C-alpha cells in the first residue's frame, strides 16, 4: 500500500541518447495509498505554436 | 423543530458530533500525537529514537 518513487537528475551533454555511466537513485516520496496498480501511461506537452 | 430562546432544557438545541473510526485493511494512518523528552549526552543511557 505504499507507493515509493526514486529520482535522480543528472546532466548530459548530449541532448536526447541513453549513455553509459554510474549514478545511484535517492528516494523522494512515500505514498500510503492503498492503490492497486497494473498499468501506466505517459504526459507529453503538445506542439501548437 | 421551531426552536425559540425561552425553551426548557431538553428542547433547547444540542449539537452533536459522532466519530467513527474504521480500520479497513491499508497499511497505516492517522493517530495520537508523539511526546519528546530531552536528550541527555555522555551517560549510559535508555533510548527510542
Ligand atoms: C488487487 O487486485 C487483486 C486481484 O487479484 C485483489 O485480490 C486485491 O484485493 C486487490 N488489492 C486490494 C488492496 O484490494
Amino acid at each position: 500500500g505504499y507507493f515509493k518513487i526514486y529520482s535522480k537528475h543528472t546532466p548530459i551533454n548530449l541532448v536526447r541518447d541513453l549513455p553509459q555511466g554510474f549514478s545511484a537513485l535517492e528516494p523522494l516520496v512515500d505514498l500510503p495509498i492503498g492503490i492497486n496498480i497494473t498499468r501506466f501511461q505517459t504526459l507529453l506537452a503538445l506542439h501548437r505554436s | 423543530y421551531g426552536f425559540q430562546p425561552t425553551n426548557g432544557v431538553g428542547y433547547q438545541p444540542y449539537r452533536v458530533v459522532v466519530l467513527s473510526f474504521e480500520l479497513l485493511h491499508a497499511p497505516a494512518t492517522v493517530c495520537g500525537p508523539k511526546k519528546s523528552t530531552n536528550l541527555v549526552k555522555n551517560k549510559c543511557v535508555n533510548f527510542n529514537f
